[PDB]
Parts: C-alpha cells; structure tokens; sequence
C-alpha cells in the first residue's frame, strides 16, 4: 500500500510546491506606453491614471512595445516587465459569448423578405466581398430592425446569431450604461475595438432607443452623459476611421424617438420593418407554434387567422399557450379547435389594453 | 462614376425630384441600386435597380395633407 | 412528376416539329417551361430551353430563333442556371454558322441577352472574342 500512498503524497507534493511558487509571486500594474525617450526611459501611464517615466527590463524587444501598447510595470519600481495584447473587457467577452439558443430560420414565420434583407446586409458581403467590388459599391453596414412589440426582431437576431459563423456581439443598449464618468463611451469604444480586432464581426444592439434616443437641448446631466455615449457610438460607426467587415444590427420598437444622426443612411443603412403578421404570416406563425401541441381534431387555422387580425407573433404563441391552458383546465391531454377559438378570443380581449403601435422612423 | 451603370439610367429623372435628401441619402440610393444588381446577379446597374432603390430608401412620403394648400 | 412530364413532352413535341414544324410545340413547351419555372425545377427548365433552341435551329429559322431567345431570356423570373445552359447551347450553335449576316445577327442577339449577367459572363466574353475575330 506504501506505493500508492507515497504516489498520492508525491502528487500532492507537486501541487503544494506549485502553490508555494505561485505564492512567492506578486502582481504587476498594467499600463500603456505613450512614448520612448532614451532607450531606457518610457513614458507609461498606469490604467489608474498617473503617468510616469519608467525603465525597461532588458529582454523586451523595445520594437514590440510602441505607443499605445499595454505593458506590465513592476509594482515597486514601475519598470516595464512585459508587453501585453489589447485588453478585452469582461463585458465585451460575455457580449461575444452569450448563447443565442439554437434558433433556426425555420422558427421565423412571415419574415421572409426581411430575413433575406438582413442576410443580404450581413452574410453575403462577408463571404463574397468581390461581387460588390465589381458592381462598384461598398455593401451596407447597418441594419435597423424596427417594428411593433413582439413582431420578431429579437427572434430574427437570435436566428442570425445562431446560423452565421463570423464573430457576433450580443448587447442590450441599456446594459452598456454605467454611472461612472465616460464609462459607457469607453465600453462602446472597446466594443468596436474588439470588433476591429476580430475583423469579420457583427454587433447586435437590442432596443437601441435605450442609448440612441434623441438628443435633448434641455436635458439633465444623465441625459448629457448618455448623449456622449450615443455620439461615441455614432463616431464609431461612421466617424473618421472607416469600419471594415464590421456590421451593425439594431432592434427597436420606438424608432420615432431615435436620433436623426443615428437613423442617418450612413450609419443605419437599411431600416427594415418587422410589421405585424399579415394573413399568411399569421398562418405560418400559428402553424409553427402549434406544431408541437398534440392536436386531436380538425384545425381551421384559417378561422384562427381570421380572428387573429391585428395580432403579433407573440400573441399567436400566446394563443397556442392559452389553448393549452384551456386543455389543462378541462383536464384534457390534447387541444381542439374549440380551445383554439376560445384562446384567440381571449387574446383578442387582452389586446384591448394596448396603445399606438404603428411607430415609424423619420 | 465609380459604379458601372447601363446607359439607360438617366440619373436626371432622380435628381429632379422634390425631396430633401442628403449626400448620405444619395450614396444610400446608389448603394441599394448596386445591392439589387448583385441580388439579381448582374454587374451592371439598371434603371429598374435605381427606381427600386430610390423607392426603398426615400420613403419619407407621409402626411402632407392636401387641404392646407 | 416534372421530370417525367418533361421527358415525355420533349420527344413528342420534337417529332411534331420535325414533320411539319407546326410551331405549336413552341407554345406547349413554353407553358411547360412556365410550370417548371414556377416550381423552381432547374434541370427541367434547362432541358425545355435547350430543346426549344434545338428545334428552332434545325428549322431554318433566321428570325424566330432570335425572337424566341429574346423572349425566353426576358421571361419573368427564369432560372439563371437554366438561361446559362441555354446560352451555352446557343454559343455551340453560333460556332458552326456560315452566312456572315445571320452569324452577326445571332451574335448580337446573344450579346444583348447576356449584356450584364455574371452567370453568363464567360460565354459573353467568348462571344465577343468570336465577334472580334469575325
Ligand atoms: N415572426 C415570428 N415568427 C415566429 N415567432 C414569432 C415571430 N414574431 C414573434 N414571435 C414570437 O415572439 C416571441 C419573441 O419575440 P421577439 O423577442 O422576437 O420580439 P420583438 O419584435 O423583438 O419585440 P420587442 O419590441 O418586444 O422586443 C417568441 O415567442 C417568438 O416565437
Ligand atoms: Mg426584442
């Protein structure tokens, strides 16, 4: 038994020795080089804000650390120890890594023209970028999926994110806003820096009107800070530095409140309207959302669609859910057309509490 | 000038319209015409493409009630 | 279904055109071409187009062929690859053509058909080379 006993003890020995070696190491202050002075003096600013002139430990290949490069200054002498790659904020990391479920284009109904416009803007320019060169244009960069609530804008964005390969950055415009000074604009700058670093990229901003609202001439300090964020965003899209292979998608249901500079054709090139489902769109959505429901009758989807006038995709999904609710309440392990009719009338009654939904840009 | 148009475009008809549209709007119109040409798999932009692009981009037409004038 | 009907119609209509060139086969094949075009069947549409140009060629048709090529190319929403096979067939046709006037007429018709289409760019390039050589 001593063999295995001492083997495990030696494994724990290696672990503990590694732990002690780590324990005998101290951290280093990350800054960015500003300029090189005399081959041994570098003006470096620590991220905390102070600026110093510091030395450089020898094996650093001074050519590798140029103005703007992240470096690790020693915590005591502040001398450079190693150059680092550009930082990726934890926010931008999780933005890139959010899971858009596994939504497929087969889960979206009436949106066919809109789907192909979005794909025209996103996919083809990033896969065959020479057709547009031949025709003599620079393919559109920005999309505005605007429409009434629950018409499928976020579902379409999720489908695109799941079904395309290029890098994708998920973000709700209200989850960029921070109370610190300049933090939101800095976060947007880091978004676009990450996008440029990973050149084939898409940036989806859900409910953009959180940030991209109209600019107030009499707003508060908070409004002015959010407007600074908006203007940083506008400069990033169509400012001095051109954007290559980075596309923007922005979803909204109050496009009338967006800044005209944001709605400008140069920034949000193609504004596509995810309108309320028409007759055929309602039929398609109802089939999509009633496919998995165990129906045991003859379903006049046409009648359901006729009574579903003015509904949205979420309303039709709720029609299916309410038919199921009626089934359980009746203690039935299936659904029928009487249940579907009751559900659609219930949702129609619920729709009476809404307000204006036909909001358009410009 | 950077694109390759068919000789049937006659941009004058589009220029001589009563729309308040910026240079960005003009670039968007031309860009959408090129996009439609690519969609139909052609490398020459047609008057059809420009018509469709203009109608798709300059959609400001709304209101202007006729009884005020 | 579409493959069966097209392979059944093509020989019968070819024979009907052969012994008389009644030309009603052209309209029958046009209706079948419209059906397949709506159904998105590619190989069918290709076969009907190539057979139409085929028969119009065996018939001594120096104007009906050009007109029919123009109409077929300018139909509503035809299939790009089907028109590609049609144009390729027309190129291998115009290759073996004497009689400079109709040679040039057909060359010009094909050029006008394929002016600005990517899927037929190579065929138009070879066609332009042939015109320049002539
Ligand atoms: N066209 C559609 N096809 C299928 N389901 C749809 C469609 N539109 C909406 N839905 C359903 O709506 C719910 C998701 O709606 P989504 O988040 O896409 O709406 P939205 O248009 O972005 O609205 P909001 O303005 O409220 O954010 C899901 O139940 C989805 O099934
Ligand atoms: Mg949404």
């Amino acid at each position: 038994e001593l063999r295995e006993q001492l083997k495990e003890l030696t494994k724990q020995y290696e672990k503990s020795e590694n732990d002690l070696k780590a324990l005998q190491s101290v951290g280093q202050i990350v800054g960015e080089v500003l300029k090189q002075l005399t081959e041994e003096k570098f003006i470096v600013k620590a991220t905390n804000g102070p600026r110093y002139v510091v030395g450089c430990r020898r094996q650093l290949d001074k050519s590798k650390l140029k103005p703007g490069t992240r470096v690790a200054l020693d915590m005591t002498t502040l001398t450079i120890m190693r150059y680092l790659p550009r930082e990726v904020d934890p926010l931008v990391y999780n933005m890139s890594h959010e899971d858009p479920g596994n939504v497929s284009y087969s889960e979206i109904g009436g949106l066919s023209e809109q789907i192909r416009e979005l794909r025209e803007v996103i996919e083809l320019p990033l896969t065959n970028p020479e057709l547009f060169q031949r025709v003599g244009i620079i393919p559109p960069k920005g999309c505005l999926l605007y429409g009434p609530p629950g018409t499928g804008k976020t579902l379409l964005a999720r489908a695109v994110a799941s079904q395309l390969d290029c890098n994708f950055l998920k973000v709700v415009s209200s989850s960029i806003v921070d109370k610190y000074i300049g933090e939101s604009a800095r976060l947007i700058r880091e978004m676009f820096n990450y996008a440029r670093d990973h050149q084939p990229c898409i940036i989806f901003m859900d409910e953009i009107d959180a940030i991209g609202g109209r600019r107030f001439s009499e707003g508060t300090s908070a409004d002015r800070e959010i407007q600074r964020t908006l203007m940083e965003l506008l400069n990033q899209m169509d400012g001095f530095d051109t954007l290559h292979r980075v596309k923007m998608i922005m979803a909204t249901n109050r496009p009338d409140t967006l800044d005209p500079a944001l709605l400008r054709p140069g920034r949000l090139d193609r504004k596509i309207h995810i309108d309320l489902p028409n007759e055929q769109a309602r039929l398609d959505i109802l089939k999509i959302h009633a496919g998995p429901i165990t129906k045991h009758g003859e379903i006049d989807y046409e009648a359901i669609v006729k009574l579903s006038d003015g509904f949205n995709g979420a309303d039709l999904r709720n029609v299916c859910t309410e038919a199921g609710m009626f089934a359980i309440r009746a203690d039935h392990d299936f659904v029928v057309q009487e249940d579907f009719m009751k559900a659609v009338r219930k949702v129609a009654d619920s729709k009476k509490l809404e307000s204006k939904l036909d909001y358009k840009p410009v | 000038s950077k694109m390759n148009l068919s000789e049937e475009v006659d941009l004058e008809d589009y220029v001589a319209r009563p729309d308040k549209i910026s240079g960005a709007d003009i670039n968007s119109i031309c860009q959408e015409s090129g996009m439609l040409a690519v969609r139909e798999n052609r490398y020459i932009v047609l008057a059809k493409d420009f018509e469709k692009a203009y109608k798709t981009v300059i959609k400001k037409d709304e209101q202007e009630h006729e009884f005020y004038k | 279904d579409y493959s069966a009907t097209v392979d059944q119609r093509l020989p019968e209509c070819a024979k009907l055109a052969k012994e008389g060139r009644l030309q009603e086969v052209i309209e029958t094949l046009l209706s079948l071409e419209k059906q397949t075009r709506t159904a998105s069947d590619m190989v069918s549409t290709s076969r009907i187009l190539v057979a139409v140009v085929k028969m119009c060629y065996e018939a001594k048709e120096w104007d009906l062929l050009n007109e029919n090529i123009m109409l077929l190319s300018k139909r509503r929403s035809q299939l790009k690859q089907a028109v590609a096979k049609m144009v390729q067939q027309c190129c291998t046709y115009v290759e073996e053509i004497t009689d400079l006037p109709i040679k040039l007429r057909l060359i010009d018709t094909l050029r006008m058909v394929t002016e600005g289409k990517i899927y037929v760019e190579i065929e138009r390039a070879r066609l332009t080379k042939t015109l320049a050589t002539i």
